């Protein structure tokens, strides 16, 4: 299950990193 | 232990590039690196500043291409400036000259690399058509603060530093970072160059202004002068009489006769006199 | 060894010749390919650059450790004009001067199969200049085994002085592609 576990972890990494990047953009007025 | 009289002589080139980059980067806290040199223990010479392609977010910025920077370094060594990194600068458009938390961390890194690195801040928003809002900085050691040591020995009167700004104090000036004195040194070529920049060409130097436009210009100026004379006569009709001393400047917040009269009479002096002189001089010099 | 190698290549109208199989231009292509491969098999950081010798002695590629660009550019060439030399060598020397890697030893190699219309006195003076500038030269001549071989021998002797073995001459008679000579040549045999 090496490939499947790696793929799931990579998907989690992608989503988590995208969320962190998203958290760092204040709004405007 | 570091000295208070430490100076940073920034090349005019470096200053121009810093300011242009920051003014381009408003509001982005745009960032760039500079190559200079540590001549001695009391001086740091800043030669050139080159920006960073990175364009991050409207509140923050980030390094993108360490490869970009390494290649720039190698090539500029090949030709250009064989200096090598001494600090880094970034604009703070409308904040003063203080270092944010991330600023301080970046610095901490810079000093870790080279204990005597430098940070630099510029305010293209504030830098006026004249004096320019810039400053240099180096962190303050928390070890020293806790041990009771002091940032720099001030073996000079070069510690006034022109009244450290209240905003910098607020944001942390002299409690985690301390200002340093900038200076500009020219090896006479850029100096007389700077002189040349404004200088204009003999084309105009002798080019008499057209004369029809000039006649109409005089017509308009004399007309507005007539009207200003009318209102000036009215104003003097009382002036001190009826005692506006209490009124003072607040007699009226508009349309002072005398100031306009003197302004326009001066400008028409300039125009008419110099044009007549140019006419005389040309008539006689082209023969 | 750290080596910065400039290479000049003739493309005179004589290089329209085909005495060397398949033809002179293709023999030059083979020679450049083999030399580039030899240099790559040498210290990889070693850097290379290219010049073509013609009526205006143009330059193709500045210093670079790559060989793909070298060979690619060299392919897009046709023989024209007559070798101007002298100017080509001077340009190549300036090239070696403006090399990023100063540690690299400075080595020029010239494919000069042609008749050389040069004054031997100025050849000797240029030899003096180049030796004092500490750059070693290797010549690969083909064709004019008589017209310029004596001139090039004198030039190489000048460069060598009494011990400057770094200078080298390789004149090849009529025959097959200019590959076997180069591979079994002192310039690459030492390598």
């Amino acid at each position: 299950e090496l490939r499947e576990q790696l793929k799931e972890l990579t998907k989690q990494y992608e989503k988590s990193e995208n969320d962190l990047k998203a958290l760092q953009s204040v709004g405007q007025i | 232990a570091v000295d208070t009289a430490e100076q940073v002589y920034i090349s005019s080139l470096a200053l121009l590039k810093m300011l242009k980059h920051g003014r381009a980067g408003v509001p982005m806290e745009v960032m760039g690196l500079m190559l200079g040199e540590f001549v001695d223990d009391y001086t740091v010479r800043v030669i050139d500043v080159f920006a960073m392609p990175q364009s991050g977010t409207g509140v923050s910025v980030e390094a993108v291409d360490p490869v970009f920077q390494a290649k720039m370094l190698d090539m500029l060594k090949q030709t250009g400036r064989p200096e090598m990194v001494v600090g880094w600068y970034h604009s703070h458009p409308g904040f003063g000259c203080w270092l944010s938390g991330v600023d301080i961390n970046t610095q901490q890194s810079f000093e870790a690399l080279s204990e005597r690195a430098v940070a630099v801040v510029v305010d293209p928003i504030q830098s006026v058509k004249g004096k320019v809002v810039i400053d240099a900085f180096r962190l303050i050691n928390a070890n020293m603060m806790v041990l009771g040591h002091e940032p720099r020995q001030t073996t000079s009167n070069l510690g006034h530093l022109n009244k450290p700004s209240i905003q910098a104090l607020i944001h942390g000036l002299n409690r985690h970072y301390y200002s340093i004195t900038i200076n500009y040194r020219k090896n006479e070529l850029e100096q007389k160059m700077l002189l040349n920049l404004h200088k204009k060409s003999w084309m105009e130097g002798l080019t008499l202004q057209d004369y029809s436009e000039h006649c109409k210009h005089n017509e308009s100026v004399v007309k507005e002068m007539l009207e200003l004379a009318k209102n000036y006569n009215k104003a003097v009709e009382e002036e001190d009489k009826m005692t506006p001393e209490q009124l003072a400047i607040k007699n009226v917040g508009k349309q002072d006769p005398k100031r306009h009269l003197e302004e326009h009479v001066d400008v028409l002096m300039t125009s008419n006199i110099v044009q007549c002189l140019a006419a005389m001089l040309d008539t006689v010099v082209f023969k | 060894v750290l080596e910065s190698t400039m290479v000049c290549v003739d493309n005179s109208e004589y290089m329209r010749n085909g005495d060397f199989l398949p033809t002179r231009l293709q023999a030059q292509q083979d020679a450049v390919n083999i030399v580039c491969h030899s240099k790559t098999r040498s210290n990889p950081e070693n850097n290379v650059g290219l010049i073509t010798l013609a009526n205006d002695c143009e330059v193709l590629t500045t210093l670079t450790p790559d060989t793909g660009r070298i060979l690619s550019k060299l392919h897009t060439v046709q023989p024209k004009g007559k070798i101007t030399f002298c100017t080509g060598i001077r340009v190549a020397h300036l090239a070696l001067k403006h090399r990023q890697g100063k540690n690299h030893k400075m080595r020029i190699i010239a494919f000069v199969g042609s008749p050389v219309e040069d004054n031997e006195k100025d050849l000797v003076k240029l030899a003096k200049r180049l030796k004092k500038e500490k750059v070693n030269v290797d010549i690969i001549n083909f064709g004019e085994e008589e017209v310029n071989t004596e001139k090039l021998t004198a030039f190489v002797n000048t460069l060598n002085g009494k011990d400057g073995t770094g200078s080298h001459l390789v004149t090849v008679p009529p025959g097959p592609s200019l590959a076997d000579a180069l591979i079994s040549s002192p310039i690459l045999a030492g390598e």
